[PDB]
C-alpha cells in the first residue's frame, strides 16, 4: 500500500504526520522531573506519529510495539536536534525550555549527553538539513533500529528512493547526491550511540511513568 | 501492556 | 585525497590484517576460559588493526591525539565487522578463528553473551543475503574507524576521505551492473547495517566492563577505561 | 598509553 506511493506523496505523508511541539511545565530533581515529563507526554504524539508512517501500519502489533521500544530514544533525540537547530551552543526541549551545556551539569553525567546533542545539531546546521530531509531520517529510525531482533526492508529502500529524489530537485549532481545521503545516513550511527549512552543513564536514574517504565525494562 | 492500549 | 576507486580498493585490500588463530584446545571442556579465549584473540587482533588503520588512506594525515581517539571508540566495532566477514560462509555460527567455530548454544556458556551472538549472527546473515563483497567491505571497516568519533580544521579533512570512500563504493556497485537506483539503495542499505554495529559493540562494552569488575589484557585495559 | 606507543612505532 505504502509502495505505491510516488515520491512526492511519501514526503507530504510524513510531513502531515508531524507530531507538535509540546512545552514543559534548577536542581538536579526538578530538571530530571521536566525533561522525563515532556518525555512522557511527547511519546504519546509518537505513537499516533508512528501509524501515520507509510507501511507501518502493514506491519503486525508485535512488530510495531519491537520498533518503538527500540528506536523511541533515538526518535526523541533527532527531534530534540532538529528542533536546536536555529539555536546553536543549545538545546530547545521546549519553546519554554531551552538549555545549554552548563545547565546539563545540573545532572551528574547528563553534560556528556548534552555536548553529542549538540554536535548533532552544529553537524545537521552545517549541512543544513532539510525539513523533507528530516522527516525521512526519523522514519529510517523507527523502521531500522529494531528490524534485526521483506516489508521493511522495500519501504526502507523506498524511503531512500524519497531522499535522492529530494536532493535531485535542490540541484544536487549525481555525485553530490550519493555523498550526502552518505552523511546523513552516518549520523544514525552516532544518534544510535547517544540512545544507549542516554539508556543506561536513565535505567540509572530509575534504580518516572509506568509508561517510560515500560519502554526502559523493554532493554533490561 | 500500556504500548498495546495506545497503538490501539 | 587522489586515487582511482581502484587505486583505493586495492590499497585497503593489500592493508588487509590476517586471520589470527586461538588458543582453543578441543581437549579441554567453562565459562572462565571461553571468555579468556575471546578476549585473548582480541586482543591480539587489536595489535594488527592499529597497524592496518595507518595504512587506511587519510588516517596517517591526522594527529596523534585524534588516531588514538578513533581507535578507542571504534576498536570493537571493526573487531566486530571482521567477525561477521568471517562467518558469512558458516550459517548460524561465528568464526572468531579458525579453529574457534561457536553457535548460540556454545554462547550461552557466558551469562549475557547469547544476546550478543545472535545479533552478530543476524547481522552475518544480512551480508550473506546482500551478498557482501570484500571490496564492499573493507571499505565499510574503513568508515567505521573514520566515522565512529568524528564528532565526539581536520573534520572537513575526514569527511572529505568519507566522500572519497562513498564515490568508492558507488564506484564498486556501478562496476557490479547496478542501475543508479540500485547503486542508491545498496549504499543505503550497508550503511545502515553500521548503525546496528554501533549498538553491538554499546553493548559489547557495557558486558566488558561488568567482567573487568567481576574478574583482560592491559592494551584491552586502556580501551576499556577510554 | 600502550595505543600511543604501537601507534607510534
Ligand atoms: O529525556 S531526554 C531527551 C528528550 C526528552 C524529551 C524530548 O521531547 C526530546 C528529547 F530528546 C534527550 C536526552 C534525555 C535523557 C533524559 C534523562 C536521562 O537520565 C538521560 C537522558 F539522556
Ligand atoms: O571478544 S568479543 C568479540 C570478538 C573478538 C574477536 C574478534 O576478532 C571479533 C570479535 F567480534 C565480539 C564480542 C566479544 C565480547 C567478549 C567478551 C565480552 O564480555 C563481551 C563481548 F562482547
Amino acid at each position: 500500500l505504502a509502495l505505491s506511493l510516488t515520491a512526492d506523496q511519501m514526503v507530504s505523508a510524513l510531513l502531515d504526520a508531524e507530531p507538535p511541539i509540546l512545552y514543559s511545565e534548577f536542581s538536579e530533581a526538578s530538571m530530571m522531573g521536566l525533561l522525563t515529563n515532556l518525555a512522557d507526554r511527547e511519546l504519546v504524539h509518537m505513537i499516533n506519529w508512528a501509524k501515520r508512517v507509510p507501511g507501518f501500519v502493514d506491519l503486525t502489533l508485535h512488530d510495531q510495539v519491537h520498533l518503538l521500544e527500540c528506536a523511541w530514544l533515538e526518535i526523541l533525540m533527532i527531534g530534540l536536534v532538529w528542533r536546536s537547530m536555529e539555536h546553536p551552543g543549545k538545546l530547545l526541549f521546549a519553546p519554554n525550555l531551552l538549555l545549554d551545556r552548563n545547565q546539563g551539569k545540573c545532572v551528574e553525567g547528563m553534560v556528556e549527553i548534552f555536548d553529542m546533542l549538540l554536535a548533532t545539531s552544529s553537524r545537521f546546521r552545517m549541512m543544513n538539513l532539510q525539513g523533507e530531509e528530516f522527516v525521512c531520517l526519523k522514519s529510517i529510525i523507527l523502521l531500522n533500529s529494531g528490524v534485526y531482533t521483506d516489508h521493511i526492508h522495500r519501504v526502507l529502500d523506498k524511503i531512500t528512493d524519497t531522499l535522492i529524489h529530494l536532493m535531485a530537485k535542490a540541484g544536487l549532481t549525481l555525485q553530490q547526491q550519493h555523498q550526502r545521503l552518505a552523511q546523513l545516513l552516518l549520523i544514525l550511527s552516532h544518534i544510535r550511540h547517544m540512545s544507549n549512552k542516554g539508556m543506561e543513564h536513565l535505567y540509572s536514574m530509575k534504580c518516572l511513568s509506568d509508561l517510560l517504565l515500560e519502554m526502559l525494562d523493554a532493554h533490561r | 501492556k500500556i504500548l498495546h492500549r495506545l497503538l490501539q
